[PDB]
RNA sequence: GUUGGGCGUUGCGCCAAACUCUAAUUUAUUGAUUACAU
């Protein structure tokens, strides 16, 4: 039937084992649009094994293009993959807070497009442009089991025309390659995304413990519910209270129930 | 409130190729640009005896100079290197230690009314974590510079870095142990960094975990052990020379003693 | 010239001119190596004879500046690396908005600047025949579409002053220029004169040109002779030497052998032909390896299989 | 956990006390590993080692409320703990720098990115101090 | 999935609405469709600038809670 | 960390060599090029 050239590459790569190649597999297979007929049983038989081959990997930060942010007119940095640590020293007035507050911004969008649907996040806001230019960027690319994601967030002031259009092609994807892995299979296992700046000095208070019994049930219990308030800084405590509460209330509530069917069953014999 | 009636917005809603329009709007924005500039220049002009407050928080913070608000949209400006900017977007420390001064010195000349030196009066600071946010070069010339500023002024304060207490002198500083207050060993006023560490807060200045350090422990023992060339000193060697780098010294020296020990065994030879 | 000769092929340019043919386009979605779908817009099988043919007739009066390898007759792949074999460092730009935003407002100046008049119903036939609505509206916003076989040509020729001025700043710092399509590569042999380059090419992308098309900020990638370095899937060695690549290199000489075996299906022969094929056009040399190493009778059966 | 005035007790050196009264500097690092480890357990469902999970930690300043006894040891302990979590930090405190190789410590200044120089692994304090703060 | 589909109508034309929540995850199964009634409020809108005393309709609920 | 050579228990294992401006190539039913069937 005279499959494509590149379908038989992808289908090559899959063989030897990638995610994103049994991806654009099951997508592939799936609709008319790319160019072969839809199979749906071949199509779920790729969607499956992409969701399958996507455990066992870490997925990390790469590079960096920062352009006219708060104090840096051009940085290109790079971290480490074998290595899971990155230190950022220098005086204060160099600009390390500046990197993270990059880093975020990216992540919050990350966050959003991999946890909820509203496909919005954070920006350049007008006080952080650089003083006297007009044109901010910044550029992130996320890495998964060696296979990079691009990204890229930009503003202009609004008297000149914009030349620097926002773009988040490679974030959907991995949004949507998660999403599916989800879909097929509940337990799979998401990445964490979160910050803890400075003011994690006053997390803890009489105040914040003393209504914590007092929120909502359905805020703490579900996969994708540990993204709300993860990358504001100030690591949450009273949830934490609530959830120690509850997994205590387990261990006391249950092993209870368990001593009364030990206690049954010698009754009974 | 003519500029924003509902009125104008459904009018350059209504008609979007308005460029006659786009030019008289764009004058009321030079008319709101140079209203605003004038304003401001109503106040960037002179000061009263606030001069002797602000030269207090101008040392603190070298380069920094031409702090004044903006009768714009309300922010307070400082000028960093040729570069003025907004207060709210400052480090974080430089913040901190901006805040600090500028608190104790409204303190000091509101409490003092009339004297020709209002920012030297008498009264007690207490300072808790005293090096959060600041930089080690800060914190070797935080407290010098903060008695000279202030002097009739206690400042019983409490630090968690060598830098910061290695300004004092030992006979003015107190460790609180287990359970008991005992005083520092003579020696701090001008010491090293690494002798406070190692004889005020008991911590090596090695790790004494990682793995490099523990090879230069062995390899340490093992040049003093008789075998200063038993194929293992010498694995060791290359290793520690290549990471560190042949100058240093902490193997140097013991590179001079393996040299010496090579020697040794010169005129040996025909015992 | 181009109205002139419009109805003289196929006598049917009185139909089609008003029905809307810059509409007559299909789109589908092709899948890249890795994270992407790149959207490809072609035209009915009756237009791209008219845009072949238009394109022949522009042919006739145009100049296009040298050192840009982009679609040029006659020159493939091999001389965008060749040109930069000699340089020791190498900054690679990859422009953005991917022949998708070139909109015809910047062909016809662009035509302007180059010297050449122009009617108002052949600029009007220019507009029509040679571009895509992707809203399908009348009235609607017309980009040039990757696919079109006019796309090339029309693509030099809007930047054809853009490469000279580069060319021109990079003569005069010993700066090596190419340019395929939208994979602007910069080289150099001196140490840290790559800046000025950059600086250069973005200011001068943007005046020109205007601020229509930006450098991707992204994938602006530094290389040397301590890490790989390559010029349009041309590997550059660092004994100054134009190979594939180790793993290609490897791969290619494993199937050769693994055919005197005959051990390999027929599906894979054609791939083998495919490969063998192109071994000749980035290094002539890499099959007289082989010919040295398993025989020219190994090698003259693929070339000629049946 | 203590119902009465619903607040939790721990035990330190055989003496019972409430979370809410401990020290500044065990308050902070507390709560730090406590979110940590209940977002990788709510992110990671039923495994053999939930806190094995991947993801970005970005720990700013992590010099705050700590003695120079813990710095040596805090960097290694979040990795032996958590060991496929990417830990980018920024740091002041040079009890910190001495722990890590010298290839992924980023000085900055001036708007610009300088490398470490050789050797910022396991070394004298001094060392370290002046030859990446330029303090005497 | 989840979908409320209610279909209004005024002495005419149907105006529909669709409001559906999916969790993430299966996303494609069931969407919000607001069209319909986002054309009828843009209506009434052109009716009270057309005629400022332009008559409405009344919209209500009632619990238990009135008395208790 | 990256690049070119060699052997063959060859969709790549090993051996033998080298280089470090702070810094690694992915698009087809399109157009240019190599090659077979014409
Ligand atoms: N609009 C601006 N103009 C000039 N400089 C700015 C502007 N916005 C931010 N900055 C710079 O950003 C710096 C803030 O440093 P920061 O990001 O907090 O790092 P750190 O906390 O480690 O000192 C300041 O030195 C300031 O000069």
């Amino acid at each position: 039937q005279n499959l494509p050239s590149r379908i038989t590459k992808l289908i090559k790569k899959s063989e030897s084992g990638d995610f994103a190649s049994s991806y654009q597999l099951y997508k592939v297979f799936g609709s008319k649009e790319y160019g072969v007929e839809p199979d749906e049983k071949m199509s779920d038989y790729f969607k499956e094994l992409s969701a399958k081959q996507l455990e066992g990997g870490q997925l990390r930060v790469a590079d960096i293009h920062l352009e006219n942010y708060k104090g840096f007119e051009s940085l290109i940095m790079d971290f480490s993959m074998k290595k899971n640590s990155t230190i950022l020293v220098g005086n204060n007035g160099c600009g390390k807070s500046t990197i993270l507050d990059a880093i975020q911004k990216g992540l919050t969008h990350l966050s959003s497009r991999l946890s909820t649907r509203s496909h919005n996040g954070d920006g350049i806001e007008k006080h952080e442009l650089r003083k006297g230019q007009n044109y901010a960027s910044i550029a992130i690319n996320y890495d998964y089991m060696g296979i990079r994601f691009p990204m890229i967030i930009a503003t202009t002031e609004p008297g000149y025309e914009d030349r620097a259009k926002s773009n988040y092609s490679g974030i959907n994807e991995l949004g949507s390659i998660f999403k599916t892995a989800h879909s097929i299979n509940p337990n799979v296992s998401f990445p964490l995304i979160a910050m803890y700046t400075v003011e994690r000095a006053n997390d803890v208070s009489t105040r914040d413990i003393e209504n914590s019994e007092e929120i909502k049930e359905a805020q703490i219990w579900d996969k994708f519910k540990a993204y709300n308030k993860s990358l504001t800084g100030k690591a949450d405590f009273k949830l934490f209270f609530r959830w120690f509460k509850e997994l205590i209330e387990i261990e006391n509530s249950d092993n209870a129930d368990i001593t009364a069917l030990r206690a049954e069953i010698r009754a009974k014999e | 409130k003519d500029l924003d009636n509902p009125l104008l917005k459904a009018l350059l809603a209504e008609n979007k190729n308005s460029e006659t329009t786009k030019k008289l709007l764009e004058d009321h924005q030079n008319s709101l640009k140079v209203l605003k500039e004038k304003l401001n220049s109503y106040y960037s002009v002179n000061s009263k005896t606030l001069h002797t407050v602000e030269d207090a928080m101008y040392s603190f913070l070298p380069g920094f100079s031409n702090l004044k608000l903006q009768r714009a949209p309300l922010d307070l400006i400082v000028d960093k290197n040729n570069v003025s900017l907004s207060v709210l977007q400052l480090s974080q420390g430089e913040k901190t230690i901006l805040a600090l001064i500028a608190d104790i010195a409204r303190r000091l000349t509101l409490l003092n009314p009339n004297s020709v030196n209002p920012l030297d009066g008498t009264g007690i600071v207490l300072i808790d974590e005293i090096d959060l946010h600041l930089h080690p070069s800060w914190q070797q010339n935080i407290i010098p510079r903060l008695e000279k500023t202030f002097k009739n002024i206690q400042f019983i304060v409490t630090t968690h870095s060598p830098q910061v207490c290695h300004t004092i002198d030992s006979q003015n500083i107190w460790l609180l142990k287990n359970g008991q207050k005992f005083k520092a060993p003579k020696g701090v006023r001008g010491a090293i960094s690494s002798w406070v560490l190692e004889n005020l807060f008991e911590v090596a200045q090695r790790p004494p975990e990682d793995k490099y350090t523990k090879l230069l422990q062995e390899y340490k023992n093992l040049v003093f052990s008789e075998k200063y060339a038993s194929e293992d000193a010498r694995k060791l060697g290359a290793t520690l020379s290549q990471h560190f780098g042949p100058d240093d010294e902490t193997l140097v020296e013991l590179k001079l003693e393996i040299e010496k020990r090579i020697w040794e065994d010169d005129f040996e030879k025909d015992q | 010239d181009i109205e002139t000769t419009l109805q003289k092929a196929y006598p049917d340019f009185d139909v089609l001119l008003k029905s809307r043919p810059a509409t007559h386009y299909k789109v589908y979605k092709i899948p890249k190596r890795t994270i992407g779908y790149r959207i490809i817009a072609q035209p009915t099988p009756r237009v791209k004879a008219i845009q072949r043919d238009i394109i022949e007739i522009l042919k006739q009066h145009t100049h296009i500046h040298d050192a840009a390898t982009a679609y040029v007759d006659g020159k493939n792949i091999l001389d965008n690396a060749k040109i930069h074999q000699s340089s020791v460092y190498l900054l690679k730009l990859d422009l953005v908005n991917f022949f998708n935003k070139i909109t015809p407002e910047l062909l016809f100046k662009a035509l302007a600047r180059q010297k050449v008049d122009i009617s108002d119903t052949n600029k009007n036939l220019l507009k029509q025949f040679c571009f895509w609505n992707r809203t399908k509206r009348k009235n609607g916003a017309l980009v040039l579409s990757v696919g079109a076989p006019s796309s090339p040509f029309i693509s030099n020729i809007v930047m054809s002053s853009f490469d000279e001025e580069i060319s021109s700043f990079c003569k005069e710092n010993k700066i090596s220029y190419s340019r395929y399509a939208d994979d602007l590569t910069f080289s150099t042999n001196e140490r840290d004169v790559l800046g000025l380059a950059h600086q250069k090419v973005k200011t001068t992308l943007i005046r020109f040109f205007g601020t229509r098309i930006i450098i991707n900020n992204n994938k602006i990638v530094y290389s040397s002779k301590a890490h790989n370095r390559h010029v349009t899937g041309v590997t550059l060695t660092n004994n100054n030497k134009l190979s594939l690549g180790r793993e290609r290199k490897r791969y290619i000489t494993s199937l050769v052998f693994k055919f005197k075996e005959g051990k390999l299906s027929n599906v894979d022969i054609n791939h083998l032909r495919g490969l063998i094929g192109f071994a000749y056009n980035i290094e002539p040399a890499f099959i007289e390896r082989l010919e040295k190493k398993y025989g020219e009778s190994t090698i003259k059966s693929i070339k000629k299989y049946s």
